[PDB]
RNA sequence: AAACUUUCAACAACGGAUCUCUUGGUUCUGGCAUCGAUGAAGAACGCAGCGAAAUGCGAUAGGUAAUGUGAAUUGCAGAAUUCAGUGAAUCAUCGAAUCUUUGAACGCACAUUGCGCUCGCCAGUAUUCUGGCGAGCAUGCCUGUUCGAGCGUCAUUU
RNA sequence: AUUAACGAGAUUCCCACUGUCCCUAUCUACUAUCUAGCGAAACCACAGCCAAGGGAACGGGCUUGGCAGAAUCAGCGGGGAA
RNA sequence: CGUGAGCCCGGGUCGAACGGCCUCUAGUGCAGAUCUUGGUGGUAGUAGCAAAUACUUCAAUGAGAACUUGAAGGACCGAAGUGGGGAAAGGUUCCAUGUGAACAGCGGUUGGACAUGGGUUAGUCGAUCCUAAGCCAUAGGGAAGUUCCGUUUCAAAGGGGCAGUGCCCCGUGUGGCGAAAGGGAAGCCGGUUAACAUUCCGGCACCUGGAUGUGGGUUUUGCGCGGCAACGCAACUGAACGCGGAGACGACGGCGGGGGCCCCGGGCAGAGUUCUCUUUUCUUCUUAACGGUCUAUCACCCUGAAAACAGUUUGUCUGGAGAUAGGGUUUAAUGGCCGGAAGAGCCCGACACUUCUGUCGGGUCCGGUGCGCUCUCGACGUCCCUUGAAAAUCCGCGGGAGGGAAUAAUUCUCACGCCAGGUCGUACUCAUAACCGCAGCAGGUCUCCAAGGUGAACAGCCUCUGGUUGAUAGAACAAUGUAGAUAAGGGAAGUCGGCAAAAUAGAUCCGUAACUUCGGGAAAAGGAUUGGCUCUAAGGGUUGGACAACCAACUUAGAACUGGUACGGACAGGGGGAAUCUGACUGUCUAAUUAAAACAUAGCAU
RNA sequence: UGAAGCCAGAGGAAACUCUGGUGGAGGCUCGCAGCGGUUCUGACGUGCAAAUCGAUCGUCAAAUCUGAGCAUGGGGGCGAA
RNA sequence: GAGACCGAUAGCGCACAAGUAGAGUGAUCGAAAGAUGAAAAGCACUUUGAAAAGAGGGUUAAAUAGCACGUGAAAUUGUUGA
């Protein structure tokens, strides 16, 4: 027998919006369902690395989760992993603190 | 096409509406010249020039 | 193979129709029709065709409303009523 | 004849520069009060290739001193920057690579690049690849500094001038041959549309001077005057001498 | 001898010459001066009882109002109450109107019946949202109005 | 000047191979062929047998001879300076 | 009658005007001009209607049937199709009913022909929105001018708040067009028509925008808790301004996961074959969007601190900047389970029936395998003097403005509840008949899905699902043809020339020269084997402690036997060598007589 | 076919050199579709066709092929010429 | 309003549904086509045929005017006669 599909929308090319899965209906049928794209992890601002905890959708769709499900529950939420984020209170400190010891100094 | 471009597919409403033969009533006018339709177009014959 | 093969690959359309003349001669990449010359106010027509001119001139449409110009003045522009027409 | 192929390349269209994947120029920051009085520090965020150029770019982020906001901005980078460095531009910058320092404050003999000719020129001389611009020497007293080119010309310009310290990434490129007709075309493909050239004395008459004949030949001299009418200029423009050197 | 080929006549074919005509052209002469932002010329789409084109007309659509004439229109029924009619007609005249989408075309566009903004009214629990309806929003220039800018500049307070 | 590799480039030779050839023969399909239906075009002064002579110096026509008997079908490529 | 151009008369047809004479006037006389326009011949019932393998029997319809229809038989396309859809283009060719002529280069009862009617239903598909290459306004500057440049400039350019005006805040900067293949909010299944379907009907969902109630959450020192941590939970304030992410990106290679297809078993049903044989040959055994829940590479966190270095991939990377090990967190579903949902669809069997097409019963199952094919995802790797779009839009964070209850307020980023989603396209063909080529033309025209066998293989050949049987036919078998072929002996003597054809050809094993830029030449040259049948051996996985048991499908090797010594048995499938001239090579051009030594190229030089 | 890189073993005093694997580079190579157009100087040559048809052939992972949008306009364009 | 003009291959391209049908991507190019009869009185009815039509019959002054329509030349063709 035959088991070919066909697209159900008027664009005929193999364009990366055309992107098509085959299913079996309960009618027992083979039939194409076209997908979308597959979200991308939302990523570091420092590093560059795949934050953990946050779904990869696209970007509309970040609009339909609920606040927590889009960030963590750090100071830099989703925005800056926690490697990235350890660092940043170590620099901020250290940083300051030598400012002091050079400030005093200056005087003296 | 399928696409029709609402502007285009008012010019084939247009078109199949001129495509009529001539009523009978009209050969029998007393001083009729009139015998057939002499603008006939035909989808094999002639192109719309749209 | 600039013949019968080469008419094969000619389904691109490039003139359109226009909106000021109704001819098929809008170029759709210039967007000026070649006709009627219209992106611009004043109509294209030159003095080295005269039949170019005799086909657009002014007594080949309907003329809805200097046919009644001529009527108006022979009358001299009359205003009002002959006379004590019926109704206000 | 009709119109040669150098007289057409004025027009454009499809010898204009191919630039869709070149972001933003590189040059400086516009002079002002922090960099004339003083010092301003920049970190490089990122070195990043620039299609069509040979030496790669560095984006340096600094803080505006007026609005609190970050102003980008795109340099050459030079032989031994990294990401995460710390630039720093102004009269009082300190005298290490990859720092912007006016050439009246640099001593003689060093070694800068991206130096302007003009006061807020931002960057002129000295951009390629294994380039740079050697300061010979200073004249304080109407500020004036004599600068060396890689042409190997001499130049004076203003002590105001800024400049870059070091040499320009991507030194050697021009030594590895490109051995394939592919190697050239790629690497023109995204500069402009200048690959490959015919030889004129391949031509016919109508379309160059060196055109025709039963033999491919140039009936007269190369050397074409200085003051040639437009379309004669199709040889070795004005050369004082010829010959293997 | 027939057949075939060639010639002529009668009749019959093919073809549309000739003759006669003509709501057409052409040239001359006489008279007149009147397009348009109060939206022209042109274009598109529609409108008839039964119409494809032509002609006419524009959702008031082979047309309305008004005036004159005076009994039609016509290919068929449909008007016979319109017969004193206070009025037929594809009539003539024409001074009042209607005049779809466009077009110099004017909210921005238009290869889209696309996208807007202001005011008023109506309905939906609505000053903000949605729908319907109406009136609007181009550029240059002119006169005036009002609101301003400039240590250009005057005087006073200060 | 010389060059390994490469070449639907030009050239010569050798091996294999064969109908290129000695020297032709045979087979199959579709035509050509006959029939029903349908049905053009190029070309065309008039036409259509030769020999010799003369002639604008290579005639279908002229002159002198040879001759010469309806109507046709399939091939053919000498001539019609086709 | 006249020398003549012409004139006159008789006979036939015809139906409305015409003539002589003297002057005046002219667009006034045709055999030609490869004359113009129209019409008609011989040729001539002639050339021809010959590519794409192919049709036959019966019956009906009808005046008439090779090319109408039904049945039966025989065939072809053979999944890079003669199949099922579309983009451009076309425009009613779509469907039903009927039909004289014309068209379908033969016929025609048939038709993409003719005549009359009917047919295209969207918040979810696309346009519309964004920007790309680019185009056009504005400010300005040229030009006699039609207009040219300019797209952020040498411009006083704009955008919001509070109660037709008033009062405030920010401003660096201030337009539009441009993609039915780029970016993008959201719909699936079953049924239904002569013709529409992600659009209608039934069921079950989703997104956006606007309003707004209940429940729940927070708060009586005002804006939540838990975990060491990676982070989690149903909520859990957040102004200007700023920061970051997504949108957002190359080609190729092997590997792993998943969906679909293919393949192999067993079981329940049905069909085919049955001289004999085959527990046999074939077919059905299905599960959508959507709401959850449990897992799946990388990575990250905690303990701990490694040489006798260890972990580890097909591929050698990682580790005192913290590895192995142990315990956890998390991005990722086209994965399992539940709902949707068996009530659907499908397959059998038994009866109704005048039609309406009605009723009932049963079933709709369980495993395995793989360098299999296709799509997709992921982690690695290679290449680059090549690094492989932008914008609308959405989200997170920093910041802390304003506001906020102790008797009620409050987040309307939690659940449920309410309202609305405008405009245009939507039929059909997508081609050996619906597009372009004067045409129903062997030409040309972008793309998706892609079964079985043989075989390395979308090679060729045969078959299944689906679709055709359309191309003027019948009879003979002359010459000459076009296409396909075979020829004894010789083997290029033919010819300008081995032009054309033949020969070689797959796989395995052996053997391989000069020369050389050391990379090649090289498949050099040149040899041997190949079938069928019966066996044997090797190459694995899982669970229980050099073992035992239960599974698995391919590859390789060895040996007997066997045959008219045949075996890549059809298909498919290099002829080779010795040199000379020339261009280094790959690449490109004279569309429609020249593909070359010409052009180009890297390299060199000026 | 088998370049870098990687693994194992062997030889040597050393310098270092060999062998077997793995790996999968190349404007590499045979070859199907696509693209092109060498020969038959084949068919046709009032053709199917105002350039096609058949066999044979060139290339076939890239200086390969290609759709749509856009730009260049006549003494002008564009041209691996 | 006229003409010592043209008279349907003439006169304007257009005496007619003419700047129409049609061709070209486009700028543009651009035809052919008048006449039954005074009046449709445009052939009722019968018969052969599937039908188109034919034969009778009828209208008209005339069908030797049948919508292929005033007259109807020649090229070219058929029958009869010589
Ligand atoms: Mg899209
Ligand atoms: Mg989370
Ligand atoms: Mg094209
Ligand atoms: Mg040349
Ligand atoms: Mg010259
Ligand atoms: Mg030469
Ligand atoms: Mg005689
Ligand atoms: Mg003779
Ligand atoms: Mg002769
Ligand atoms: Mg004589
Ligand atoms: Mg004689
Ligand atoms: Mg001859
Ligand atoms: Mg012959
Ligand atoms: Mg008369
Ligand atoms: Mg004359
Ligand atoms: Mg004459
Ligand atoms: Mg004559
Ligand atoms: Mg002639
Ligand atoms: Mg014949
Ligand atoms: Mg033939
Ligand atoms: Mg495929
Ligand atoms: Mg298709
Ligand atoms: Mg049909
Ligand atoms: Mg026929
Ligand atoms: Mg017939
Ligand atoms: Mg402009
Ligand atoms: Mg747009
Ligand atoms: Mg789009
Ligand atoms: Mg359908
Ligand atoms: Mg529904
Ligand atoms: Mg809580
Ligand atoms: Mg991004
Ligand atoms: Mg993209
Ligand atoms: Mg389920
Ligand atoms: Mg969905
Ligand atoms: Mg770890
Ligand atoms: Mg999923
Ligand atoms: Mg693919
Ligand atoms: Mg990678
Ligand atoms: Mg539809
Ligand atoms: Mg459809
Ligand atoms: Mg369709
Ligand atoms: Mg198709
Ligand atoms: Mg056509
Ligand atoms: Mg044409
Ligand atoms: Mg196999
Ligand atoms: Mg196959
Ligand atoms: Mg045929
Ligand atoms: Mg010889
Ligand atoms: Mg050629
Ligand atoms: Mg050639
Ligand atoms: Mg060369
Ligand atoms: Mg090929
Ligand atoms: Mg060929
Ligand atoms: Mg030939
Ligand atoms: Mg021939
Ligand atoms: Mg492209
Ligand atoms: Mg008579
Ligand atoms: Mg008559
Ligand atoms: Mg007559
Ligand atoms: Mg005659």
């Amino acid at each position: 027998a035959s088991s070919r599909v066909t697209y159900r929308r008027r664009n005929p090319y193999n364009t990366t919006s055309n992107k098509t899965r085959i299913v079996k209906t309960p009618g027992g049928q083979l039939r194409v369902l076209h997908i979308k794209k597959r979200g991308t992890a939302p990523k570091c601002g420092d590093c560059g690395i795949k934050l953990p905890g946050v779904p990869a959708l696209r970007p509309r769709e970040y609009a339909q989760l609920s606040k927590p499900k889009k960030t963590v529950q750090r100071a830099y939420g989703g925005s800056r992993c926690g490697n990235c984020v350890r660092d940043r209170v170590v620099r901020a400190f250290l940083i300051e603190e030598q400012k002091i010891v050079k400030k005093v100094l200056k005087e003296q | 096409p399928s696409h029709k471009t609402f502007r285009v597919k008012q010019k084939l409403a247009k078109a199949q509406k001129q495509n009529r033969p001539i009523p009978q009533w009209i050969r029998l006018r007393t001083g009729n010249t009139i015998r057939y339709n002499a603008k006939r177009r035909h989808w094999r014959k002639t192109r719309l020039g749209l | 193979t600039k013949g019968t093969s080469s008419f094969g690959k000619r389904h691109t359309k490039t003139h359109g129709l226009c909106r000021r003349c109704g001819r098929r001669s809008l170029h759709n990449q210039k967007k000026v029709c070649a006709s009627c010359g219209y992106p611009a106010a004043k109509t294209r027509k030159y003095n080295w065709s005269e039949k170019a001119k005799r086909r657009k001139t002014t007594g080949t449409g309907r003329l809805r409303y200097l046919s009644t110009v001529s009527r108006k003045f022979k009358n001299g522009f009359q205003t009002g009523v002959p006379k004590g027409s019926k109704g206000p | 004849g009709r119109v040669i192929r150098n007289q057409r390349k004025g027009r454009g269209s499809i010898f204009t520069a191919n630039t869709r994947l070149n972001k933003a120029p590189a040059k400086f920051r516009s002079l002002d009060y922090a960099e004339r009085h003083g010092y301003i520090r920049g970190v490089v965020k990122e070195i990043i290739h620039d299609p069509g150029r040979g030496a790669p770019l560095a984006r340096v982020v600094f803080n505006s001193p007026y609005k609190f906001k970050k102003q980008r901005e795109t340099f050459i980078a030079n032989e031994g920057m990294y990401t995460g460095q710390f630039i720093y531009a102004g009269k009082n910058a300190a005298l290490t690579v990859g720092n912007v320092l006016p050439l009246g404050s640099v001593p003689e003999g060093t070694v800068v690049s991206n130096v302007e000719e003009k006061v807020g020129d931002r960057g002129a001389i000295g951009r390629t690849s294994g380039n740079y611009v050697t300061v010979v020497g200073h004249n304080p007293e109407e500020g004036k500094t004599r600068i060396k080119l890689p042409s190997g010309a001499k130049k004076v310009v203003s002590s105001s001038a800024r400049g870059m310290i070091g040499i320009v990434a991507g030194g050697g490129r021009t030594d590895k041959p490109l051995l394939k007709a592919s190697r050239a075309k790629h690497k023109f493909a995204v500069k402009r549309n200048s690959w490959p050239k015919t030889r004129g004395v391949a031509m016919n008459p109508v379309d160059h001077p060196h055109g025709g004949g039963n033999h491919q030949h140039i009936g007269k001299a190369s050397t074409i005057s200085r003051y040639a009418a437009q379309g004669q200029k199709a040889g070795l423009i004005a050369a004082r001498r010829t010959g293997l050197l």
